[PDB]
């Protein structure tokens, strides 16, 4: 094996490359590195540093319209849900219906919903307190016993009043009635998707979610559908004029919470989608106190889709006007650079080592990650001339 | 495109540019070096180093900044360091410690000045220096049971320095071993050397390479590579934290898996096989490893 | 041409009269041979907020005047007597404020009876695989008010209050209404109790203006449903004394409700529950009622409550007294003269002195109270 | 108890006790005024007053400050005032400005000075000054149709002064006439004189006496008292809105009604009626008027 002739290939500072590849007397070539790696007019048209100044919202927003085109277009089976999302919060053009329609298309149910529906009778077919029980129920509350009262009222199959007494005592009970509504008896998927709806519009979302880790056939149901539930979520938040980017808290903790269900179940597109939504910042911090998922970069760190993603998502952040800027996506950036060189792309390189030394020099000069970008940051500006 | 047919009569064991990649180094296993010039479209042959008694397995630029200056190492257990002054090449310092071969040598971090890693058959790994104005003095160490195949350098980091609340830098390298194991070692200033951090177990045969990737992000990529057909891409979200262990694909190699090299960026992988093929890797949004090109000439 | 009656009070505490016979006699008489002092007034521990006070003869003076009151004069309603005494010693708990307004325990042998607990045949309705089916569809769309008509047109009032939740509390209001009214008294009552701890007794209240039926009810059983109400209010530990701002609200407007309908006594009881301040500024935007005094100003019982509950406010350091009923306590004061009480009689005006001295000389009550405090402190002496 | 049998052969009218309860007043249709001292237990004639040309239908003492001082009316349309010094009782002044009888006579609030409120059957009202050191003159309105049998004092208060941003007084008094009708009176300094302020309907036959109780509370109290057997009660929460009307019982009451008293704190209502009996009155807690005690001898 050591008498035997290998392949040999080697990557060089200069943008050539080195290989021999044994045939089927050997050659050695060298080569330039695009004639390998076939290199992406996507970081060579993004219009440099995004939160540089002498930035113009025009270029990036026509820069977004043509890459989502050319994109879709050339490979139509490509997701588009993220491109499409960070586009509409980049325009303002942004209303909880607009990014719900995103998710999900609802148009193929209003088919549904405009054939014939019969308004007719209908036999009894559930329960409801008599005379009787609905004394006892009111002497029950006369008497401050909210437990006795709902006992009564789920155990004659009541879920009526079980609803209201169960409001008297708090969302934990409120959301045991409505299981035991749905569930008391195919029909499986409705009951997991209303269910899940009624518990986010309570502040249950944790509870909701937690459920799907302890079954195997509604967690399959629900990264399975994740898309539908995050819409039929959003559709349902009430319109509000003067606060039309403010999600309320108890959709907040659906989106966190799900997105990290869905992150465990292997699905890190999903997840960081709904981290998008609720607006969670790029750290390395843990999103949720009780949990160790990380929201570091939207895709794989070292995607291309995942530097411009990243830096788009930050820039949107920057109308914020307290907003400084998310560290933990410094390195990515310095990569980003270091990707422009290798493909012969000096000049928006340094435009981007410039950016970002001014963008260091703002940090604690005694932090440790700070002292690494700054070597890091030397090296590849060092390559660049 | 630059072609070089028979730059040696026998096995040509590597080829390596330089840092402007303007000139060519290649290794045979007729034990001679050679140096070609390459301007443009063009080459020509410059030199011709000759002085190691058995096959030349590898050879490794050092950083421009201390000059144009090459190694090599061999079979025949040693390593041989040649300098260029006004065009013309000589041999200026020789690392003779080990009692077998020499499978890899490679230059640190340049920030630790001009400073070689070798791996040999004999188990051990030794660290020199190198230098025209001082003393030189070998840091050996007892790596792997039946063997060495290949050690490389970690970039240079800095990390926090409890014992005085200020910052030191971490100074770490990985090797492969014919136990099949890989380890990653950390220098000590109060041992003196460099001692073990971590055994990575994961491959069934030898492991012919290790390449700890350049890249400027926080985690950690190694990929090693071994004769069970397989490559391991080994990652580590903190320094001071466990290496999750990743297969490239889910399926054995067609054959033996020799060489592993990172791109400069980091993200790029490329392996060099038993089949013949250079393949190349990079990770999709999810994290998966999938084709980035091929060279199969 | 025909000899009439004479009388004239004197401000001696001596009076004059002649009553023709059935010569003509006329009689001086010192003015208890025709008015007996109430041992009340003559009891009450001197005034109160006046730091020589303990809270000791007050506490004890309710009882002993509690106790006479009642074994005197059993038919005498007791509520806002026993109220004011709870409210005075700090052991405050709303289940006792709740069992003396009406007691539950009366309540508790009927929920001890035995209970028929058979299996029931279908009363009730509940939405089929396709409506159910059209509820999430209708969801999924964003369609709240499709989808609330829907579960209410199929009579299915369990969907009907969750989708309702999406909605605010207005329609869930309107659906526990469907809910009970679909198809006695027993549905106005639980209606009130859902609706108070959602924040609609304004609406729930408002309600009785409108029906004759239910307005009669709840005038007349106003006790047990206020009781129902504080007894089922959540326990905080942290602030006990605090009050729910659901149901202070409804303690503000069925008080208004019920003094629109003459019943002064029912509605201070619930004005002080909620701990609404004495004065003539209208208590609720809304409506134009206030609360100027615990019943009728110009009884005894009136003039001890309003200062029994002044004193209770007093606990506050910050709160500085009431200007709405300085009037009556020099009416208090000139109250005690009539009764030849000199004594206590000084220790008010004195007080209120210093009490009316620490306004605004400028302000017409402050000249008025000024002279007329002079006046009764002139009188007595 | 002090009786004083036998103090006139024909009708008393009234008879008052002056501020400290020594000394009574009385008057008859025999034209005159008694005098006499009640002193513990005891009372002796001390002068009758002479004078008067018809019955004298009221007597009123004014305030201890001013002195020892009477004020009657009489049928014969006169006023006359009386004054003791050292012991003895002499006539001080004459107002004869009424062209029939005069009903009713009463010192203002002292507030005011030595001030009189007359009342008379030739349809009007007259105020006049007592005074010694100076020169009177008497304030004559045109105030009930076919004649006033009452006019009583409301009490001194301060009220705001719009026009200067200041403090005025409000003079208010109160009538009652022939004509069913009682009357509100205040002092405007503009015309110089007593204007209407408000004109109250409730009685059907003619109005004996009208009281505006002395209450210090903020509210004001009137009873007026008719022929019609009925006696109301008049409240006004504020100085400036309208008067609430209120049965003090809701039947009639056997008899005439004639005079109305309310005590110094002005919470108990005295009425003297027809039927010969004295019936005290109070207000429970709803507000309602009940029995506070009664004199029927």
């Amino acid at each position: 094996l050591l008498r035997r002739q290998f392949p040999i290939f080697h990557w060089s500072a200069a943008n050539k490359v080195v290989y021999a590849v044994p045939p089927i007397v050997q050659e050695i070539k060298v080569t330039p590195i695009d004639q390998i790696i076939k290199p992406n007019d996507m970081l060579k048209s993004f219009p440099g540093p995004l939160g540089s100044a002498k930035l113009k919202k025009k270029d990036l927003t026509k820069w977004m319209e043509t890459t989502i085109k050319s994109i879709s277009e050339n490979e139509s089976s490509t997701d588009m849900t993220i491109w499409q999302l960070l586009e509409m919060k980049l325009n303002d053009k942004v209303n909880w219906k607009n990014i719900s329609k995103l998710l999900y298309n609802s148009d193929e149910l209003l088919m549904y919903l405009s054939q014939p529906f019969p308004n007719g009778d209908m036999i009894p077919n559930a329960y409801r307190l008599d005379i009787n029980c609905q004394m006892r129920v009111l002497a029950f509350l006369q008497t401050g016993n909210h437990d006795e009262a709902l006992r009564l009222a789920l155990s004659k199959r009541d879920y009526a009043i079980a609803l209201l007494v169960g409001s008297l005592m708090g969302k934990d009970r409120w959301s045991e009635v409505i299981q035991k509504y749905l569930y008391e008896g195919d029909q499986k998927e409705l009951a997991h998707f209303l269910l899940l709806i009624f518990q986010v519009f309570v502040g249950n979302s944790k509870m909701a979610i937690k459920s799907f880790y302890t079954n195997n056939e509604t967690s399959q149901w629900a990264s399975e559908n994740w898309k539908s539930i995050v819409a039929a979520v959003l559709i349902n938040i009430p319109e509000n004029n003067e606060d039309p980017l403010l999600i309320p808290p108890v959709v907040l903790e659906f989106l966190i919470e799900f997105g990290i269900f869905l992150t465990k179940k292997g699905l890190t597109a999903a997840a960081s989608t709904l981290f998008i939504i609720g607006n969670v910042p790029l750290s390395n911090e843990p999103v949720m106190a009780d949990s160790d998922v990380i929201f570091e970069s939207i895709g794989n760190m070292n995607t291309f889709e995942s530097i411009l993603w990243d830096e788009i998502y930050e820039y949107i952040f920057s109308y914020d006007p307290k907003f400084k800027g998310f560290s933990s996506i410094l390195p990515q950036k310095i990569y980003h650079a270091s990707l422009l060189q290798e493909q012969g792309l000096n000049s928006l390189g340094t435009k981007y080592t410039d950016y970002l030394s001014s963008s260091v020099r703002k940090l604690p000069k005694k932090d440790i990650l700070t002292i690494n970008l700054t070597r890091e940051l030397s090296e590849v500006a060092s390559r660049l001339s | 495109m630059v072609v070089i047919a028979n730059a040696h009569n026998e096995l040509i064991h590597d080829a390596v540019l330089d840092y402007y990649g303007k000139r060519l180094a290649t290794c045979s296993s007729d034990k001679t070096i050679k140096i070609f010039e390459v301007e443009g479209e063009t080459h020509k042959l410059i030199d011709t180093l000759t002085g190691h008694e058995g096959p030349v397995w590898r050879v490794d630029w050092a950083h421009p900044k201390f000059g144009t200056i090459l190694a090599s190492c061999s079979y025949d257990g040693k390593v041989l360091i040649w300098k260029e002054e006004n065009g013309r090449w000589s041999q200026i310092a020789v690392h003779a410690v080990h009692s077998a071969s020499v499978n890899s040598v490679q230059w640190a971090p340049h920030e630790y000045g001009p400073l070689l890693l070798v791996a040999s058959s004999d188990g051990k790994v030794s660290v020199v220096e190198f230098k025209e104005n001082g003393t030189t003095s070998p840091i050996i160490i007892d790596a792997h049971a039946i063997g060495v195949n290949s050690a490389s350098w970690a970039p240079a980091t800095i990390e926090e320095d409890g014992e005085h609340n200020g910052t030191k830098e971490s100074r770490k390298f990985v090797t492969g071993g014919a136990d099949n194991l890989v380890k990653i070692w950390k220098y000590n200033s109060d041992a003196q050397t460099y001692v073990l951090e971590s055994t990575l177990e994961g491959h069934s045969d030898w492991v012919r390479d290790v390449a700890w990737s350049p890249t400027v992000l926080l985690r950690s990529y190694l990929a090693s590579v071994s004769q069970d057909r397989t490559c391991i891409i080994w990652t580590q979200d903190n320094e001071q934290g466990p290496w999750k262990k990743t297969l490239l694909k889910e399926e054995k190699f067609p054959d033996v898996l020799w060489r592993a090299s990172w791109s400069l960026s980091g993200n790029v992988l490329a392996l060099s096989g038993g089949d013949n093929k250079v393949t190349l890797w990079k990770e999709n949004l999810e994290g998966k490893w999938e084709p980035a090109g091929e060279v199969h000439q």
